[PDB]
C-alpha cells in the first residue's frame, strides 16, 4: 500500500478549485483511460473514406499504404480529466512525428474518433495500436495511480498567539514518485511525505528517512490506542539506520555485519 | 596509562544499582565463608543483611573498577560513592 | 515599588521565559502539544512542600525576589548529566537538559511563586534540594542493556 | 507553454545550485540568490525564449570566514552541459578547460544522462576534484524539507577534538554513504564528518555527528 | 480461533528477530550506546 501525503501551499490548501486543478494535473491519465474503442480500418483511399461513421467528419476536415487505425474516444472520461480531444490527437502526433496521419473529430462528434494512417503490415498494425494504448501519457506524474482530495486539520497559533484549529485541504494519492511530485508547482516541496521509506533514503538523505520510519513504527504502534516510551523507538530506528544504509531485520542485513562470527552464527 | 588518576574521574559519582547488587554479593559472600567484619553486629545472623548494613555505614573494602568503552578504565573506592 | 534593579532582573526572566516559549513553540513542538513526559514530578514536590510546612492562609511570604530568580538560575546549571569540563561536554550537557530546564522555569516563575504557592525561604530551599536529588535520581544506570 | 514551464525549472534549478554554492562556503552576491524569474529570462533566455547554457555556468570563490574554516577550500567553478548527453570527448574537454583554469572544484550539469564511459574518468582529473548533477535532481533543494536536519561540515581540528571526546576510532562512528543526496549536496568526500543538531522530543535538541565515506 | 492460532506464531518470530537484533546494545558509561564492536548507535541514550 504506497502512498504519498502531498501537501499544498497556503493559499491553495484553503482553495478547492484550485485543488481540483492540481489535481488534475498531477493524476497520471493515459489514453487508454480515455480510449473506448479501436478499430483496424482498411481504408482504401488515403483521400477518402468508405466508412460513414465519420464519413462526414472527414470530408468536412478534408478543405501511401491504404492502411488505416481507427479508434474511440470516451467523452464521459475526457471531459471528467476536462481535456479536449486536440490535446490528445496532438501528442499522439508529437510522439510519433507523422508515422501516422492524424485527424480528429468535432466536439458534437457523436464518435471522437482519431484516424491514423501508416504511410507484412496487419500485425504491424495492430502491434503499433497495443502499443499506443499502453506507453502514450496524456499527463501527470508517472507511477501516480489515483490522487485522493483529503481534507487536514491543523493547529495553528493565532494572532493573540492563540491556538485555532484550522481546515485545510491536502492531496493524498497512491504510488510512489517523489522526486518528481516535489518538484510540481503549486505544492509544498519542504513538507511532501511518502510512507515508503527507501524512497526518503534515495531523495532525503539518511536522517529524513530515520525520521519517517520512526514516524511509520509509532503510527502503527499507537493505532490500537496502545503507547510506547519514545526512546525504544528511537534506539530501534538509530540501530537500523546506524550504517547509514537501510539494515533490514533479517538473516541477510545483520549477518552481513561485522560483529563476531559467533554472535552471527548463532542466529 | 589505563588507569585515570583521581582528579580527573568524569564517570557519575553515584552508585549505580549493578554495582550495588555486586558488591552486596561480593561482601556477603566473603563474610559468610570466615572473614572479618568491619562493622559491629548486634542480632543479624544472615551474611547478606550483614552485608547491606556494612554498606549503610559505608565500610566497605571494595574498589569499584569501571572500564571506558576504548578499554581505558578508572577505579572508585566503595567508600567515596554516594549511595542513595 | 519603584525600584529598577529588581526591574532589570526580573525583565531578565521575562525574557528567558520569552524566549524559552518561542523556541519550543517554534522549534520543539510546532503542533502545539504541551503534554510530554518528562522527568521528575514538579507539582506533586511543589505540594508536598506545601503540606510539609503548611504553608495555607494569607501568610505575607519573606522571599526576596532576587532569592528566587538566583536559585532558579543556579539550578538551571546544577542539573548534572554529563560530568567533565570540555566545551563539547558543556555544549552537550546544555543541549541534553534544555527542555527540562524550560520547564522548570515555567514553572518555578517568581509570579506564581509568590502567588500561587507562596512558598517561605525553608520550603523554597527544600524544594530545590529535592528536585536536584530526584533529577539525579532519574538517570539511566551504566550497563543496562538497554 | 511547455516554453514557460522549462524555463521555471532551469530558473529553479539555478537558484538552487547557487544556494547549494552558498552552503558549501563560497560567496555570492545577494542581488543574485534573489534574482527573480524574468531578470533571470532577460539575461538567459535568448529571442526565442531557448535556453542558455552556457550562459549561465560562472565561477565563485571561498569567503573568508570559510575560507580560514576549511583551508582546502579553493576555487570553485560551475558549467551547465549542452548536450542532453555528455561523452567522452565533452568530459575531455571540460577537464582541460578545469585543468588549464586552475580550479579546485568543479561542478557539472547535464540533461538527461552520461555515458558511464565518460563517468569512468572521472576520478583521473586529480587533483582536482569534479562532481555531476542531474537537472531534476535540483529542481527542488532538499535542504529545506523539513525532516532534512542542518547538516554542518567540521574542520578537522574539530573531528580530532571529537575523537578526542568519545576516544573514539575513526570507524566506530555511524557512518553515512558518500553519494548521500545531502552529502553531494555538501561535496563530502572520504574522512570527512558532519554535524546534525535534530529536533528532539525529550530533550529539545539532539547534536549528531556522522562520518562519511 | 484460526486468527489468534496464526498470529502468535508470525509475533513470536518477529520477537526472536528482533531480540537477536538489538541483544547487545549497552548502555556505556560515558553516556554513549554502542554495540559489541564499541561503534555509536546514539550518543546519549534517548538523548535525555
Amino acid at each position: 500500500t504506497p502512498a504519498l501525503t502531498v501537501y499544498l501551499d497556503r493559499e491553495i490548501a484553503l482553495d478547492i478549485e484550485k485543488a481540483k486543478v492540481i489535481q488534475s494535473s498531477i493524476e497520471y491519465t493515459t489514453l487508454k483511460n480515455v480510449t473506448s474503442a479501436t478499430e483496424i480500418y482498411y481504408d482504401p483511399d488515403p483521400t477518402s473514406t468508405v466508412i460513414e461513421e465519420d464519413f462526414d467528419t472527414v470530408e468536412a476536415y478534408f478543405s501511401q499504404s491504404p492502411w488505416l487505425l481507427r479508434l474511440e474516444l470516451d467523452r464521459a472520461r475526457m471531459l471528467d480529466k476536462q481535456l479536449t480531444m486536440n490535446q490528445v490527437a496532438d501528442k499522439i502526433s508529437e510522439v510519433f512525428s507523422d508515422d501516422l496521419f492524424v485527424m480528429w473529430s468535432e466536439d458534437n462528434a457523436d464518435k471522437l474518433i482519431i484516424r491514423c494512417r501508416v504511410i507484412e503490415e496487419d500485425q504491424m498494425l495492430k502491434r503499433i495500436e497495443a502499443h499506443m494504448l499502453d506507453l502514450i501519457a496524456l499527463r501527470g506524474i508517472p507511477g501516480i495511480s489515483k490522487v485522493y482530495m483529503v481534507k487536514h486539520k491543523v493547529s495553528v497559533p493565532d494572532e493573540s498567539g492563540e491556538y485555532k484549529n484550522e481546515e485545510l485541504w491536502a492531496l493524498e494519492t497512491d504510488g510512489i514518485n517523489l522526486a518528481e511530485v516535489m518538484a510540481v508547482p503549486g505544492v509544498d516541496s519542504s513538507r511532501t511525505y511518502s510512507n515508503s521509506f527507501v524512497e526518503i533514503l534515495s531523495v532525503l538523505g539518511i536522517e529524513a528517512t530515520r525520521s519517517s520510519l520512526y514516524k511509520e513504527i509509532l503510527n502503527v504502534i499507537a493505532f490500537d490506542g496502545s503507547y510506547v516510551n519514545y526512546r525504544h523507538m528511537a534506539l530501534l530506528v538509530d540501530v537500523m539506520t546506524s550504517r547509514g544504509y537501510l539494515m533490514a531485520i533479517t538473516r541477510h542485513g545483520i549477518n552481513r555485519a561485522d560483529t563476531g562470527a559467533l554472535m552471527r552464527c548463532s542466529f | 596509562e589505563l588507569a585515570i588518576l583521581k582528579e580527573e574521574r568524569t564517570t557519575t559519582p553515584y552508585l549505580t544499582k549493578y554495582e550495588r547488587a555486586r558488591i552486596l554479593g561480593t561482601r556477603a559472600l566473603q563474610i559468610s565463608m570466615n572473614a572479618p567484619v568491619l562493622v559491629d553486629i548486634e542480632g543479624e545472623t544472615d551474611p547478606l543483611q550483614i552485608a547491606m548494613k556494612e554498606l549503610s555505614q559505608r565500610k566497605i573494602p571494595l574498589v569499584i573498577r569501571r572500564y571506558l568503552p576504548d578499554g581505558s578504565y578508572e577505579d572508585w573506592g566503595c567508600d567515596e560513592l554516594i549511595v542513595d | 515599588l519603584g525600584d529598577v534593579e529588581l526591574q532589570k532582573e526580573l525583565n531578565s526572566e521575562y525574557e528567558q521565559l520569552v524566549s524559552d516559549r518561542k523556541f519550543l513553540r517554534e522549534i520543539v513542538f510546532v503542533n502545539g502539544d504541551h503534554n510530554w513526559p518528562l522527568p521528575v514530578n514538579l507539582r506533586r514536590i511543589i505540594q508536598n512542600a506545601q503540606q510539609i510546612f503548611h504553608l495555607d492562609r494569607a501568610k505575607a511570604s519573606d522571599l526576596t525576589i532576587p532569592e528566587i530568580i538566583h536559585g532558579v538560575r543556579d539550578l538551571c546549571k546544577k542539573l548534572f548529566v554529563l560530568r567533565g569540563e570540555n566545551e563539547l561536554i558543556k555544549e552537550a550537557q546544555q543541549n541534553a537538559t534544555s527542555l527540562f530546564q524550560c520547564l522548570v522555569r515555567a514553572r518555578l516563575a517568581t509570579r506564581r511563586i509568590l502567588e500561587e504557592f507562596r512558598l517561605n525561604r525553608d520550603a523554597f530551599e527544600w524544594v530545590l534540594g529535592t528536585i536536584e536529588a530526584q533529577f539525579q535520581r532519574s538517570l539511566v544506570h551504566p550497563g543496562e542493556m538497554v | 507553454e511547455d516554453n514557460n514551464r522549462i524555463i521555471s525549472r532551469l530558473w529553479r534549478s539555478f537558484r538552487t545550485v547557487k544556494e547549494m554554492a552558498a552552503d558549501r562556503g563560497y560567496f555570492i552576491s545577494q542581488e543574485e540568490m534573489d534574482q527573480s524569474l524574468e531578470e533571470f529570462r532577460s539575461k538567459i533566455c535568448d529571442s526565442m525564449g531557448n535556453p542558455q547554457r552556457k550562459l549561465m555556468s560562472f565561477l565563485a570563490n571561498p569567503t573568508p570566514e570559510a575560507l580560514e574554516k576549511y583551508s582546502d577550500l579553493g576555487t570553485l567553478w560551475v558549467e551547465f552541459c549542452d548536450e542532453p548527453s555528455v561523452g567522452i570527448k565533452t568530459m575531455r574537454n571540460f577537464c582541460l578547460r578545469i585543468q588549464e583554469k586552475n580550479f579546485s572544484t568543479g561542478i557539472f550539469i547535464y540533461q538527461n544522462n552520461i555515458t558511464p564511459s565518460a563517468n569512468k574518468m572521472i576520478p583521473t582529473v586529480s587533483p582536482a576534484i569534479i562532481e555531476t548533477f542531474q537537472e531534476s535532481d535540483l529542481v527542488v533543494n532538499i535542504t529545506h524539507h523539513e525532516l532534512v536536519p542542518k547538516h554542518i561540515r567540521l574542520s578537522d581540528g574539530e573531528k580530532s577534538q571529537l575523537l578526542q571526546r568519545y576516544k573514539l576510532k575513526e570507524s566506530q562512528l555511524p557512518r553515512i554513504q558518500r553519494e548521500d543526496p545531502v552529502a553531494r549536496y555538501l561535496g563530502l568526500k572520504r574522512g570527512q564528518v558532519v554535524k546534525i543538531i535534530r529536533r528532539s522530543e525529550t530533550s529539545g535538541r539532539y547534536a549528531s555527528y556522522r562520518i562519511c565515506l | 480461533l484460526i486468527d489468534t492460532a496464526v498470529k502468535t506464531a508470525e509475533t513470536g518470530y518477529i520477537q526472536r528477530r528482533l531480540v537477536k537484533a538489538l541483544e547487545d546494545i549497552m548502555v556505556h558509561y560515558d553516556g554513549t550506546t554502542r554495540n559489541s564492536l564499541g561503534d555509536i548507535i546514539q550518543f546519549l541514550y534517548g538523548e535525555d
